């Protein structure tokens, strides 16, 4: 009911293409959009897109608190909230994610009795998953801000995954143009040798911020982080990934209590899937075509879809209207209004889809655009 | 050469 | 040189909106297109952009070992690479989170000679920060595979957040078109009340997958998981977050060598940074607007930007070329096989700017694009 | 209603 709202998005990493369709759809409909990026090609394609864009980064200045700057950041998009306006606020990568005022502008707006949302992106994480060839889910992922990491003493697992955000900043609370020197870098390296020894690699991470830019992914020694040349290299765009040392075995209780083993016993633990992590420190070569990988694909010959396999089954009209919802936010905002309105004025709708799109219900949607066997006779009901 | 520098968040404490 | 590329791109969570804009741009010129994804709206958009699409699902079936699926899966992506053709791999969220296939198909592309990359995409993670209104940095993040958390005894941190994924299929390894009813979820709330105590909140997390739906933010208690009506609503699209119990303290030893305090004491380990996690246990109302924010705010109206911010000073003719190196993989592709050649054939560039792109170098770029103030004499160079 | 079920991971070891 209330006039105004907060809508805080991401650009992602790499300039312009990591932005997500929905973020540009925001940025392009706001009254008013802040801004906060990380190179000039993305903050260039923002002021293309919407006529009243203000650049957050002006309120950073030379020894200002960053806490300082983060109230005034917040307190600049509220304002225009107040006044009744639909405002962007943009942060690269995930404006949640190592970001103070995009939480403190939203809890705010909130509080407050308007409309805030935050819309996920792509972070320095996600990039480090896709450019490392590492997966968080084996064997798990520990993120830490560096000096967070430091002050709190937080732990690590030798048997895991660990990321550590903002190496390039140890100790420091306030800000300069020009950067920092990083005079405590080595607080964080005695830490590192401390919990995984000198000779354990440690990835030092920077994803390529323009399209042509290959990443950085250069493998040190806890060790050579004490050489000059080499802690001169950590800057603010920087991260580090520390793979595990070791891998962790299997719980006796929890394979009984899960059922997981038919009879007896099965060779290891380090019997790997399929690809290894290629920063890990001697790992062995995994085969990637056992001979049950070779059964598995001389089946590929024979395959048919399987009877409870559901095939898409829609129109244009259909598809039109849902692409419609994700990309427009005006039209969103009118079906999200009045569901039996909207659906009724959508043309070459059939019956079903019609229906489906009058009751909002996810699974009718669902079920309007894709054929369910008889076989299926699921428990979705159930 | 470590630029850009736009850190958003901490002190977290 | 070799004929033949793989890109795998993810779709986001929640329908097209949390597609990149690259994700879009490789799908639109890839030669094949194999894709798995979790809603029939972002099915029909891909069907929509590219003329050659295959369903990867349809290589699931009932009591098939879900590694055989992901092997067959890597196979059909790779086969087409063989045969020298750019083939992009779509699945849902990032397609390196929590997906076995596509590590797979790249680590064999990439053995074999291929190009081969992940785009990173938007997951469910990023979907849960933003929707629980939460930031992994505060105060650091643990990320685990539900089964493997319980078959690995994967250490909790009572003092960071912990999200588990796959908490609706604990110990099971294969598949059913119609789900699994979760028989060994006890085993997972076991873990839980050992870990944190049965009074202990758990948020049952499901971020919307179409543009109307709200996310599903369901906060329980330990005990209330063992409640068969509650366990029941935990499916194949079910995260956990469990939030801290209690705040660590700071390390003395650290705080005198990060040198962080000027004199003497300070009040407390508990004086938050606004907002406050809305999700832990007994956290009080923490104050948006103590008199060091008044003062801040009270600031802006005799601000003007420092001496040493960089204004944006580019041109329409730079902007486009950036911006289409970022939305066209062929332009990028052209570009990176030549930047001379490329560089001297963009009508309108200024000569800085044709210099610029010429060298292919972020710097100089950067440098093209934004007014570099005399009191900057930054060390970029140095 | 726990759909969709679109697992593509797991077992990790
Ligand atoms: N290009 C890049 N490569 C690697 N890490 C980066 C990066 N840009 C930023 N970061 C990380 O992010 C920290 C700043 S905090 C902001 C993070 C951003 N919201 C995100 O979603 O990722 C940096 O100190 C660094 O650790
Ligand atoms: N809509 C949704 N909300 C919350 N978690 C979800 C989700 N869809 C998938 N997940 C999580 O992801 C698991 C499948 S693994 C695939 C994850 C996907 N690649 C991503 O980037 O997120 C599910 O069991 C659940 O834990
Ligand atoms: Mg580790
Ligand atoms: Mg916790």
């Amino acid at each position: 009911t209330k006039a105004g709202s907060l809508t805080i998005v991401g650009t992602g990493i790499e300039s312009i293409g990591q932005m997500t369709l929905q973020a540009l759809s925001y940025i392009e409909a706001a009254a008013k959009v802040f801004y906060c990026v990380i190179d000039p090609a993305t903050e260039a394609f923002i002021l293309t897109k919407n006529k009243n864009c203000v650049d957050l980064y002006q309120y950073y200045d030379n020894g200002k608190s960053r806490l300082n700057t983060y109230t005034q950041m917040s307190e600049l998009m509220v304002r225009e909230v107040r006044k009744g306006l639909d405002v962007v606020g943009v942060f690269y990568g995930h404006p949640g994610v190592f970001v103070n005022p995009s939480h403190r502008a939203l809890a705010i707006a909130k509080s407050e009795g308007y409309r805030a949302r935050m819309l996920p992106g792509v972070s320095a994480e996600d990039c480090l998953f896709a450019d490392l060839c590492i997966d968080p889910s084996n064997p798990g992922c520990l993120t830490y801000e560096a000096s967070d990491f430091l002050i709190r003493d937080r732990p690590v697992s030798i048997h895991s995954h660990l990321v550590l955000f903002q190496v390039g900043c140890v100790g420091i609370a306030d800000f300069n143009f020009t950067g920092f020197d990083n005079n405590k870098f080595g607080v964080l390296v005695d830490r590192l040798e401390q919990e995984y020894g000198a000779e354990h690699p440690v990835v030092h991470y920077i994803a390529a911020m323009m399209p042509h830019q290959d990443p950085v992914t250069d493998k040190y020694t806890v060790a050579q982080l004490r050489e000059p040349e080499i802690a001169k290299r950590v800057g603010g765009v920087s991260t580090f990934y520390i793979p595990p040392k070791a891998r962790k075995a299997s719980n006796l209780d929890i394979i009984r209590r899960l059922e997981l083993l038919p009879a007896g016993q099965v060779p290891d633990k380090k019997a790997r899937i399929y690809p290894a992590n290629q920063w890990e420190p001697d790992v062995p070569e995994v085969e990637p075509y056992r001979p049950s990988d070779q059964a598995a694909i001389a089946q590929l010959a024979d395959h048919a879809p399987p009877e409870q396999y559901q095939p898409l089954a829609t129109s244009k009209a259909m598809s039109d209207v849902m692409t419609k919802l994700a990309l427009d936010p005006k039209a969103l905002a009118d079906y999200k209004a009045d569901h039996r309105a909207f659906a009724q004025s959508v043309p070459d709708l059939t019956p079903q889809e019609r229906a489906a799109l009058e009751l909002g219900d996810s699974w009718a949607i669902r079920c309007a655009m894709k054929n369910m066997p008889s076989s299926l006779l699921d428990a979705a009901r159930e | 050469n470590g630029f850009p520098w736009v850190i958003v968040v901490g002190p977290i404490g």
